[PDB]
C-alpha cells in the first residue's frame, strides 16, 4: 504494498501517501484533519478486474509529510473538470489549509 | 569594512528570470529565485510562504506575489494576500487583502495574471466553487469577485484589449470578461463549444498570440480561439501528428507545456511517445516546433525531460524547466539552439518567467 | 469507506523516539519526526516553524516545543512561544508566551530542558545577553527570568533534586539554581573553577548521572561536577587518551556528543583521529566507551559518522545520529551492538530523544 | 575563490555565503538586512601570512538562501564564550530574525 505509488487505489494521487506518514490509506495521521472535499479517481482493480471510484481526501493542518510522494494521473483532468483535478490543494477549504498527506478512500464501483 | 544593505539587483532587468520554487517538500517556504539567464548567476529571491504564485508587472517595475499566511502557520486565522515588491530592491512594499479562497495549487501561468494595461491583477479563486478575483493594483483593493466564471478555470488575458480576459469552462467553451475602468465586470460573452471535455480535453496553457490563442489536447490536437473580432470564434481540431507519430503514440505532456513565438507563428510543445491514459504530465522526450499557419512540424529536438516553458518575444528566446534546471534556447530560427543550462535553479519549480522588456 | 481523524499514535510510548529536524535549508519549516525505534516506522510529526526545539514531558504525557513566529514570517510582529502538545494525539493544546529572546540555534539538549519533577520548563534566552527562562507548565506562564545566569550557557538538570539545574559560566565554573515551588529562584550557588575556558574548553553536552555530570574537552580531557551535596564539587582533568591515542591526535567531536549509562558508569563519546583546531564538530570515526570509575577506555566501535546521541537507561539503548540517519544500539553490555539503522529520519537533525518511560 | 568554504576569511562560517546569494562578502543580498551583532573569527591569511579578525554578520529577514553552505569552525568556541560561537543565529536581535545568509567582514589585524 500500500506504500507504493503503484498500488492500484493510488492511481490519481498527487501528494504523499498517508500510510507512510503515521496514518493509513483511510485515516489521517495523528493531529492532521481530513478534508471534507476531494478529487476523485477512477482506478482499475487488477485483482477483481473492476473499476472503482476513489476519493482522494487530503489530511491538513500539518506541514508536508515528505514520504512516499506520488504523482499519478490516471483519468485526471484539468481544473475545468474541477473534482477530477489533482494539481490543487484539496485542503483549500479546511480550517488550516497546510497540506500534510493524501488518503485514497474507496467510494464504490465506478 | 562595513556590512551594508539596501542594494539593488546586480544585473540589469533585461537579464533577469524568475523561477517560482514551490519547494513542495516544504511548501510553507516557497520562494521566487531570481537568476541572470545570460550567465546562470543567482541574483536574489522573494519569500512567498505557503504555495506562492508570482508574476512581474507588465511595466517591469514590480513583482507581484500571491500567498497564504496563518497566524501560527498550521493554525490560526488565514490571510490570503497579493504582495507588491520592488523589482530592483526585492523589498516588500504593500499587502492587498484577498478573501480566503485564492487558488492553492501548482504554478500554471493562468492562475495569476494581469490585464494587458497592467491596471488589474486577475487571479483564480476556489472555495472550492470557482470565481475570478480582480485586484486594483494602484488602489490596493480587491474590486470584485467574478462569480459568472463558476465552473470555469484559469485566466487568459486578451493582448489586443486593455482589460479583457478569457477563461475555459466546463462546457468546452470560453467565457470572455470585459472590465470597466473601476475593475468591475462591464460585459461578458460565451463562445460556442471549442472542444469536447470528455473526448478531447485540452491542456489549459495557451499558446497566446496578440489576437488569438491556441490550445493542445491530451491526444495531440490543436484548437484555436480567435478574439480579433467582436466575439470569440473557435475552431479545431487539427492534429500535431503524422502517421508515423500516431503509430508511436506521441502526445503532449507537461504543465506550462506550450508557447508561441508571435512574429513567426511558431508554436512550441512538449511531447513524449507511448502516450496513454495517465501520461499527460510526463516529462518531454522532445520539443516539437509547429508552424501554426501551415499546420506542419518544422523542428523536433530533445526535450531534456522538461515540463514547463516560457517564451520571450522581444529577444526570441525559450526557457524550459524540468523541475530543477532551466535550459535557455535561441528560437530566432525554426530549429531551437540550446545556449546553456542553469543547474539547481530550484528544488521543485513548474514555472519560469522572464522579466518583461518592452511589450507595449 | 470513510476518512477519519482524531487517531492516536499507533505504537506504544515506550517504542517512540523524537528526531528534531531543523530542516536548515528551509528552517522556517522545522519539525519533530516521531519514529518507532523497534522497527523504523514513521509514527507522526509535530510542526515547529522557525528553528524549533523539542522535549517530551518527564511523565510522558505531553510534548513541549519552543519556536518563533512572525505575523508574516519574514516581517511583522514576533512571537516566541512554548507549545504544549498531547503526546498520543500529536495535537496542539496550549501556547505559552515568552519574551522575544528565546535562543535561536542548533539543537543541543541543554537549550530546552525541564526540572526533574516536570513542573517547570527551563530554557535558554539570548538577546544576545543571556539568561534562563522558567515556564510554569500547569499555569501556562513564563514566571521567572534568571539574570544571575548572564554570561553562562545551557541548562543541566540535577536528577537528584526536584527543581534544580546548573549552567556553565564564562569563569569556567558552574552556577546552580534551585527553584521554589512557584518557579522563582529559591537559592543559588557558584562552584569553584572547573576548567580553563581558554586552555581546555569543554563541550557543553553533559554525560549526566543521577548525582554528577561529566564533560569532555576539545583536547580529550574529562571534567566532573558532583552534586550529591548542595555545593557542587568540581574536578578534572583526566584524559580520555592513552599514549597510542595521542600519537594519532584522537579528540572528541560532535554536538550532543556524549552519554552516560548510569547503572555501569560507562561514558560514550564520539571521537576522531587527526584532531586539530577546527575539528570539534567533526563526525565520529569511532565511539569510545569509557569506564568513569577506572578512568580508562573499555571498548571502541565504528562511529558511522555520527554527530549526536542519546541514551535510554531502562532499556539499555543508545541512539546515534549522523544528520539524517538514526542508529539503534544495545548497550546492555560494554560493547555496543548495532540493531538497526533508520534511514532518512531527517534532512538536518542534530538531536534525537527517547520517549520517557521512568515517570 | 570567494564562493568556496575554504576561502581564508570564511574560517568560522556556519551558514550560506552571501556572495552566492546575490550579495557579496560584505553586502547583503537585495532586501535582506544586516545584523548589528555577530560572532567573530580569527582567520589566517595565507597570502600575507597574517591573522585577521573577521566579523560574521548575518543577513536577515528573508528565508534560507540555500547556496554555498559552510560549517567551518576554526577557533570557534561554545556559548559560554558567546561571541566566538557559531551555532546560534546572529540574526536573533533583528527586526526579523529569519536567517538568509552569512557575510565575512574584515575588522582588522588580530
Ligand atoms: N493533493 C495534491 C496537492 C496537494 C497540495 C498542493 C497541490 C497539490
Ligand atoms: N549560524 C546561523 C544559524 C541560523 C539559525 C540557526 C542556527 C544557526
Amino acid at each position: 504494498e500500500v506504500n507504493s505509488c503503484d498500488y492500484w487505489r493510488h492511481c490519481a494521487v498527487d501528494g504523499f501517501l498517508c500510510s507512510c506518514c503515521g496514518g493509513t490509506t483511510t485515516t489521517c495521521p495523528p493531529g492532521s484533519t481530513p478534508s471534507p472535499i476531494s478529487w476523485i479517481g477512477t482506478c482499475h482493480n487488477p485483482h477483481d478486474g473492476k473499476d472503482y471510484l476513489i476519493s482522494y481526501h487530503d489530511c491538513c493542518g500539518k506541514t508536508a509529510c515528505g514520504r512516499c510522494q506520488c504523482n499519478t494521473q490516471t483519468r485526471e483532468r484539468p481544473g475545468y473538470e474541477f473534482f477530477l483535478h489533482n494539481d490543487v490543494n484539496w485542503c483549500m477549504a479546511n480550517e488550516n489549509s497546510t497540506f500534510h498527506c493524501t488518503t485514497s478512500v474507496l467510494v464504490g464501483l465506478a | 569594512e562595513v556590512l551594508t544593505g539596501g542594494h539593488s539587483v546586480s544585473a540589469p532587468q533585461e537579464n533577469r528570470i524568475y523561477v517560482m520554487d514551490s519547494v513542495f517538500m516544504h511548501l510553507t517556504e516557497s520562494r521566487v529565485h531570481v537568476y541572470d539567464y545570460t550567465n546562470g548567476k543567482f541574483l536574489g529571491m522573494v519569500p512567498t510562504a505557503f504555495n506562492g504564485h508570482v508574476q512581474v508587472s507588465n511595466d517591469g517595475k514590480k513583482i507581484y506575489t500571491m500567498t497564504t499566511y496563518h497566524e501560527r502557520i498550521t493554525r490560526g486565522k488565514r490571510s490570503d494576500v497579493v504582495e507588491v515588491w520592488d523589482a530592483d530592491k526585492l523589498t516588500f512594499e504593500k499587502e492587498i487583502s484577498l478573501p480566503p479562497k485564492r487558488v492553492q495549487g501548482l504554478n500554471y501561468d493562468g492562475l495569476f495574471r494581469q490585464t494587458t494595461d497592467g491596471k488589474f491583477i486577475v487571479l483564480q479563486n476556489a472555495s472550492p466553487a470557482t470565481s475570478i478575483g480582480i485586484v486594483d493594483v494602484a488602489k490596493g483593493d480587491y474590486v470584485e469577485d467574478v462569480t459568472a466564471a463558476a465552473g470555469c478555470w484559469s485566466v487568459i488575458p486578451q493582448p489586443n484589449r486593455p482589460r479583457s480576459f478569457m477563461t475555459i469552462c466546463g462546457d468546452g467553451g470560453l467565457l470572455t470578461i470585459n472590465l470597466g475602468e473601476d475593475g468591475k465586470v462591464a460585459s461578458q460573452s460565451r463562445s460556442k463549444q471549442m472542444f469536447s471535455v470528455a473526448d478531447d480535453p485540452i491542456f489549459i496553457a495557451p499558446a497566446l498570440d496578440k489576437d488569438k490563442a491556441h490550445f493542445v489536447s491530451y491526444y495531440g490536437n490543436v484548437y484555436s480561439a480567435d478574439f480579433s473580432g467582436d466575439e470569440v470564434k473557435v475552431d479545431g481540431p487539427w492534429s500535431l501528428l503524422n502517421d508515423e507519430d500516431k503509430a508511436k503514440n506521441w502526445v503532449p505532456g507537461g504543465y506550462n507545456l506550450v508557447g508561441l513565438h508571435r512574429a513567426s507563428g511558431r508554436m512550441y510543445v512538449f511531447m513524449h511517445p507511448d502516450g496513454k491514459e495517465g501520461t499527460h504530465k510526463f516529462p518531454a522526450a522532445e520539443i516539437w516546433v509547429m508552424d501554426t499557419k501551415t499546420k506542419q512540424r518544422v523542428a523536433r529536438i530533445p526535450g531534456r525531460d522538461a515540463l514547463s516553458m516560457t517564451i520571450d518575444q522581444q529577444r526570441n528566446l525559450m526557457l524550459t524547466l524540468d523541475g530543477g534546471n532551466v535550459n535557455v534556447y535561441d528560437i530566432s530560427q525554426p530549429e531551437p539552439k540550446l545556449l546553456r543550462t542553469i543547474e539547481g535553479a530550484a528544488e521543485a519549480s513548474l514555472q519560469v518567467q522572464f522579466h518583461p522588456v518592452g511589450g507595449t
